[PDB]
């Protein structure tokens, strides 16, 4: 599981929901539901449409620049699995979400 | 294609070859009509047998005439070597008889088909069908002797070895009873009888071995006697043409 | 040390396998005859790891690396990727890398020292590889075949290309990689060599239908048996002339 | 393959262990089966049977004469 | 022929490096490979070759490999532990780190 | 006439007469056999269907291509309170 | 399956039926391929043979080099654009319809493949996976 | 059973996980149904006189009766069906909170989808999670024998490990597993404050 | 759902995906190659007369003077002004990989943006050089 | 079968020994064992292998 974010919904996409589209340029366009997937085909603008999060982050609504939003790095070193680090992080993400 | 044509299907002696096709017609085609039916179906009934019988002789013969590798313009090594086994005279004439035999059947078929559309009764058309198959049967009964010939070439030809003319071959000659047999089993994984009397081997034997990562093939011979080259034996004759045709040490 | 193996009937060994000086990777399908083949050769001396990439068996072409590091495409799941870092010892750097282009084993061919790339790879990857693998990077085609990994095999001893490679290609390209180069074939003459076989500094594994002439050629350039320093191409003159 | 391989294989290994009686007992069962089949085999195979059967009666009388 | 010998000489005469630098380059082979004994197939006393484990349970299309139990850890206790991979959405792997 | 193009029959013949069922509760046709050596076992059980949700899981099926690999599929849920016993009926094997 | 296909062909949704033009996706020199026969197909009265991703088909060329035309030849579908399911849960579909052409063993006639290649096709054919630049 | 009079029986005392069972119930009445959807017959093409959604030829002169195998119009649905080899995934105990979590998931949650089920409330008792699709519709009663014999291929051997359970709403496109995320990801609203 | 949105936006009948065209507006090589474009059989203006923003071939250069003085082409120039909304933009709004998001905002501000402005200055001259 | 004894022949290679009081409970139990190793779908002239009745005898020996 990877649980994704919708390319247009900007919402999380659980597996078994939604459709990936693959361009000839071959990068992945997943969708939360067919509402936004049809909105991709009709080629609207989520920076212009209100009810997605890409608007609300860009419009000066719901805050964006914050240190609690800096921890969602997609990492590229898989390092080593100490089991004790896991015990920290499960308490950490519980702590983090309250602060946000 | 080339090299030891194992896959020439089969053939039967003539009475069975007759019996195969006729029983194939009695089973595959329908078999029940009445006098009281419409005339058009009656002709359509007997036409359908005479046609369907006619292909069965042809398609078997076409399996034969496609089958045998057609001795001339094969390769001059193989072309000569089969005549030493099979009489290139007796060979060709047999198969040429079959194409003569095939073409008569299509000729007989097309006539009795063409005659049949003017039939007026059940009784007349029925007598044409029996006459049609009988003249087919007279052809196949005539064909008895060359068919029994082509049995025995077919069982023999698949059991021939395949040599290649162009590859790196080498010849093993010497007198009979010399020591050439046990030598060959020593140089290669090959199944040669080693008995110390003269004309033990009567046909060529092929073994394979490798040297410097290269496929070599050894060829045994039966053996030659002094025998001043006019009168010789076909068992000896195989020995000669291997030396004659092949590029070899 | 040329060794014939099949994957379940397949001679395309380099598709289903990745091999360096220090580790080996196999797919997980079917049965462990294939894994046992590397067990027989390598002993326990290097880690040999069952894995998948994107849940797919084709791991010799999705991945690329050397004894220093190893690269994986974007589609690597976290389960797969954690499984590698658990598996390999800490001399090995592992990194998911993002592009348009996906199959690293076709885009990149490499050794411990100099890597060849597809010419249209993006620049930040070209930045990244020299940091990861610590090697030399060159944008270069093999004879116009734009894929360098399928159409070439590499080592530190030597390298092997597809048989449509001009001498004019080989002469330039060898100066880039500083190893001798051979126009060759594999697996009854399949022109794709990188899918055909794997090789390192001390083992070469190919398909069953790689011929015994072809085995000797592979044994020559990659110098498996001690020692075949290409001078025994001076012995195989009588073979290859008669072969071709 | 490559020549008459069976007859070589016979001349080293030979025909089976139980080849004689299997050959023998089928000849023993033979006079039952022909009498069996002639009272079996309806529907024109018997008509094909009897004409074959009549032919061996003719042929033996020709040989004896 | 001589319309052939040129196309073969591509595969005969190899290319050469011309040696182009001060940079020294060595083929690396660990001595653990070099000190490894050869595999006798008809050995009484040899390595077990996980063909045989797959058969001795066993069989081809029936045997379950433990993918674990062969990889390096600080202790051999937590070989069998399960990665969580999801705490309440915002999954794990984006968050874990050193420090 | 001989149909000119054979094609298999539409619909199974086994499920006839395709009619409305006699209750809302299907009668159990066949119970499993009775080994008279085993401990006492309750052979069946009943519940309430309320379901169709979705599960991802890993598949340990050695031989299939999804071995050691994640696969989603759908499940059903059946609501299952405890069941309370009230009665016992014996049966006599007749020749009837 | 028959020849070439390594592993068990896996169930996906049938996109292209017979008489469906799809693109030519290698560097062979054709433009479009015209599907006329799908090997390994079923047989059902009035049901069309149809193909999908990674299925060996028999097809011809409309546009391209005339030497390549006039003759049926084998091909393997590499992009489907009718949405099939991944058993790790998602549906997905490409932009178009294309396949590349090879011998009945599966060795490619084309040297390199442009466009991305489907994952599920890629496991089945290694010579595809050889000449692949983008899987998925 | 003398002692089990007036006593009740837990469910996990009859089965466990990784067992093939088999489900029988009654199936989803659709009333009086057209032949074509009742049996799967090819349609007559279009504007065919006296209808097009039926079977055209139905007999000959002989026999001069409609035969019993000719797929007429009538009832579809609400038939008693027997469906075998369904596999138990989860026997979770409804008194135990956080049934929906696994060892993998550890997010404390019920099996109950958000909003409850559709035309059904919430799981408050113990439950059986079985893959596949039980014949019958929701709010109906089902029955579960056990496999009648050793029906055991290697499919019926494998011991599954549920990695994650969905519990989003099915009343529309569900998008959150708990109400915490929906309260999280939206941020605070108007009628909050 | 209705007839129009189907028969305009099927998967077969697809336009050309603003990011690729924004990548075509990035550097000078893409400018030159999309102005050279040697002769094709099939392409409507036999290869020639290809606008970039509106990914479209014209039959004749007369159509270009109409096209650039059209509300359609100005609807596309106003489209390609801002940061072109990649997947990176879509996920940073969910609070995911802001660090890659900050860089590309800086890069379109510093490098690509005024280069894309300068490239469009060239397209105004070089197309008015013919028309 | 009941009341027939089976032993593996010591000191003479590759032979098996069946013995009992009944005729038929031996011979059928003998014959079933050589019908079970029948060679299927091969040419029987090249392949010889199987279990064969070698010898019929008495348990006395001498009389
Ligand atoms: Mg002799
Ligand atoms: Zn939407
Ligand atoms: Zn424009």
């Amino acid at each position: 599981m990877r649980i994704y974010q919708c390319h247009f919904c900007s919402s999380p996409c659980y597996p078994g929901h939604g459709i990936m589209f693959v361009r000839n340029d071959a990068k992945e366009f997943r969708f939360c539901r067919s509402k936004c997937h049809k909105a991709f085909k009709q080629r609207r603008n989520p920076r212009k449409l209100k009810w997605t999060k890409a608007f609300r982050k860009a419009a000066g609504k719901e805050l964006a620049v914050d240190s609690t939003l800096t921890f969602a790095q997609r990492r590229n070193v898989p390092v080593r699995y100490n089991r004790e680090l896991v015990a920290t992080t499960l308490k950490a993400m519980a702590r983090i979400e309250e602060i946000r | 294609m080339q090299l030891s044509w194992k896959d020439i299907p089969t053939v039967a002696p003539a009475n069975d070859l007759l019996d195969i096709v006729l029983n194939r017609t009695q089973r595959k085609t329908p078999t029940v009509i009445r006098p009281g039916f419409k005339i058009t179906r009656i002709r359509a009934f007997y036409m359908r047998k005479v046609k369907y019988t006619g292909e069965g002789f042809v398609e078997k013969f076409e399996d034969i005439l496609k089958g045998f590798p057609n001795i001339n313009d094969v390769h001059p090594f193989h072309r000569d070597l089969m005549d030493t086994l099979y009489e290139k005279n007796h060979y060709k004439i047999s198969l040429a008889a079959i194409s003569r035999a095939k073409s008569l059947v299509e000729q007989v078929a097309r006539d009795y088909v063409r005659l049949l559309k003017f039939g007026q009764s059940l009784f007349q058309c029925k007598q044409l069908k029996r006459a049609a198959l009988g003249r087919m049967a007279t052809i196949v009964k005539k064909l008895r002797d060359p068919l029994a010939y082509l049995e025995q070439v077919r069982q023999h030809i698949g059991r021939l070895p395949s040599i290649d003319p162009n590859t790196r071959t080498l010849l093993i000659c010497g007198y009979p009873n010399v020591g050439k047999s046990s030598f060959l089993r020593c140089i290669t994984k090959s199944d040669v009888d080693v008995q110390p009397y003269a004309f033990t081997t009567k046909s060529l034997y092929v073994g394979h071995f490798d040297y410097k990562y290269l496929r070599f093939q050894a060829i045994d011979t039966p053996g030659i006697l002094d025998r001043p080259t006019e009168e010789m034996n076909n068992i000896e004759m195989q020995s000669i043409y291997a030396i004659a045709h092949l590029r070899s040490c | 040390m040329a060794t014939r193996t099949q994957f379940e009937n397949s001679n395309e060994i380099g598709v289903f396998s990745k091999l360096t000086n220090t580790y080996c990777l196999v797919a997980v399908g079917g049965s462990e005859n294939f894994y046992s083949a590397f067990e027989a050769e390598l002993g326990d001396a290097i880690p040999i790891v069952h894995t998948t990439i994107a849940g797919t068996r084709i791991i010799g072409r999705m991945t690329a690396g050397n004894r220093r590091g190893l690269l994986v495409p974007t589609q690597t799941t976290d389960q797969e990727l954690q499984h590698l870092r658990n598996s390999l010892p800490d001399s090995v750097k592992i990194q998911r890398v993002e592009e348009r282009l996906s199959a690293l084993g076709n885009v990149i061919c490499c050794n411990d020292y100099v890597a060849l790339v597809h010419p249209d790879i993006d620049r930040e990857t070209e930045e990244l590889i020299s940091d990861v693998l610590g090697v030399e990077v060159f944008r270069q085609t093999i004879s116009g075949n734009i894929l360098v990994g399928s159409y070439c095999s590499l080592s530190n001893q030597g390298g092997l290309v597809h048989p449509q490679t001009s001498v004019q290609d080989q002469e330039e390209l060898s100066s880039l990689l500083q190893v001798p180069l051979v126009a060759g074939t594999v697996n009854r003459g399949s022109s794709v060599v990188g899918a055909g076989m794997v090789v390192n500094d001390y083992l070469a594994v190919t398909g069953l239908d790689t011929t015994a002439p072809e085995l000797s050629v592979i044994e020559s350039i990659f110098r498996l048996q001690d020692a075949q320093p290409e001078s025994i191409s001076g012995n195989l003159r009588d073979t290859l002339i008669e072969t071709y | 393959p490559q020549n008459d391989y069976i007859e070589r294989h016979i001349k080293q290994h030979g025909k089976r262990l139980d080849h004689e009686e299997r050959k023998r007992k089928r000849e023993a069962r033979e006079s039952h089966k022909i009498s069996e089949r002639a009272q079996k085999l309806t529907g024109w195979k018997g008509k094909q049977f009897a004409k074959k059967r009549y032919a061996e009666k003719v042929s033996m009388r020709k040989k004896i004469k | 022929s001589q319309s052939r010998i040129n196309n073969v000489l591509n595969k005969i005469h190899v290319a050469q490096p011309q040696a182009r630098d001060d940079v020294k380059r060595t083929p690396f082979i660990p001595e653990s490979v070099k000190n490894l004994k050869k595999y006798d197939p008809e050995d009484p006393n040899r390595r077990k070759l996980a063909r045989d484990i797959e058969a001795e349970n066993g069989g081809a299309g029936v045997f379950n490999v433990n993918l674990k139990d062969k990889y390096l850890l600080e202790d051999d206790e937590w070989k069998n532990d399960i990665m969580p991979e999801i705490l309440d959405g915002k999954n794990v792997y984006d968050f874990l780190d050193p420090e | 006439s001989h149909r000119k193009y054979e094609a298999p029959r539409h619909g199974h013949l086994g499920f006839l007469p395709r009619k409305r069922a006699a209750s809302i509760r299907a009668r159990v046709k066949a119970f499993p056999k009775d080994d008279r050596s085993k401990p006492v076992a309750l052979t069946s059980f009943l519940g309430y269907k309320a379901g169709m949700t979705t599960i991802v899981r890993d598949l340990d099926r050695p031989g299939s291509k999804f071995h050691k690999r994640e696969v989603v599929e759908a499940v059903t849920v059946v609501d299952t309170p405890p069941v309370v016993v009230v009665g016992v009926v014996g049966y006599v094997e007749t020749p009837r | 399956s028959g020849n070439g296909a390594q592993g068990t062909k896996f169930r996906i949704s049938l996109g292209l039926p017979v008489g469906a033009i799809m693109n030519c996706a290698d560097n062979s020199g054709a433009r479009n391929l015209y599907i006329i026969a799908v090997k390994g197909s079923g047989s059902r009265l009035n049901r069309l043979p149809a193909a999908s991703l990674g299925d060996m088909v028999m097809a011809t060329v409309k546009k391209g080099k005339p030497e390549l035309r006039k003759k049926v030849m084998p091909a393997i579908v590499v992009r489907q654009a009718k949405s099939w399911r991944r058993r790790d849960g998602v549906f997905l579909y490409f932009e178009d319809n294309a396949g590349v052409i090879a011998n009945p063993k599966g060795e490619m006639k084309g040297s390199a493949i442009t466009g991305p290649v489907g994952k599920e096709c890629a496991d089945l054919w290694p010579r595809v996976a050889s000449n692949s630049g983008v899987v998925v | 059973a003398r002692e089990h009079f007036e006593k009740t029986v837990a469910v996990d005392s009859v089965f466990e996980q990784n067992e093939m069972i088999d489900a029988i119930a009654v199936t989803k009445g659709h009333g009086f149904e057209g032949v074509t959807h009742r049996w799967g017959t090819k349609k007559l093409p279009r504007k065919t006189h006296r209808g097009l959604r039926k079977v055209a030829c139905i007999g000959a002169w002989h026999p001069a009766h409609v035969m019993w195998s000719v797929a007429r119009a009538g009832q579809r649905g609400y038939h008693s069906r027997t469906s075998i080899n369904h596999k138990i995934y989860r026997v979770g105990k409804g008194d135990d909170e956080a049934n929906g979590a696994t060892s993998f998931d550890r997010t404390k949650k019920t099996i109950t989808p958000m909003g409850g089920f559709v035309h059904y409330g919430e799981i408050k008792n113990d439950f059986i999670m079985v893959k596949g699709c039980i014949p019958g519709n929701r709010k109906r009663i089902v029955t579960l024998r056990k496999s009648l014999y050793t029906n055991t291929s290697r499919k019926a051997l494998e011991e599954v490990s549920l990695k994650w359970i969905d519990t989003a709403s099915k009343f529309g496109k569900g998008r959150f597993q708990t109400p915490a995320e929906k309260h999280a990801f939206m941020g605070t609203l108007k009628k909050d404050l | 759902m209705g007839r129009y949105s189907v028969k305009r936006y099927k998967t077969k009948r697809r336009t050309r995906d603003l990011d690729l065209i924004y990548n075509d507006l990035s550097t000078k090589e893409s400018v030159q190659k999309l102005l050279n474009q040697p002769l094709d059989e099939t392409k409507p203006g036999l290869g020639q007369h290809y606008c970039i923003h509106c990914a479209k071939y014209m039959e004749t250069a007369i159509a270009l003077k109409t096209h650039l003085k059209g509300k359609v082409h100005k609807r596309r120039v106003k489209e390609l002004r801002g940061v072109p909304y990649t997947q990176e933009v879509s996920d940073a709004a969910a609070g995911y990989n802001l660090n890659k998001f900050l860089n590309r905002v800086q890069e379109i501000t510093q490098s690509v943006g005024p280069e894309k402005e300068s490239n469009e200055a060239l397209l105004k001259e070089h197309l008015d050089s013919t028309l | 079968r009941d009341g027939v004894t089976i032993e593996f022949s010591t000191n003479v290679k590759d032979e098996i020994v069946l013995s009992g009081n009944s005729v038929e409970d031996v011979s059928q139990n003998a014959a079933d064992l050589q019908q079970i190793c029948r060679v299927r779908n091969k040419d029987i002239r090249k392949f010889l292998d199987g279990i064969y009745v070698s010898h019929k005898g008495f348990i006395t020996e001498d009389l």
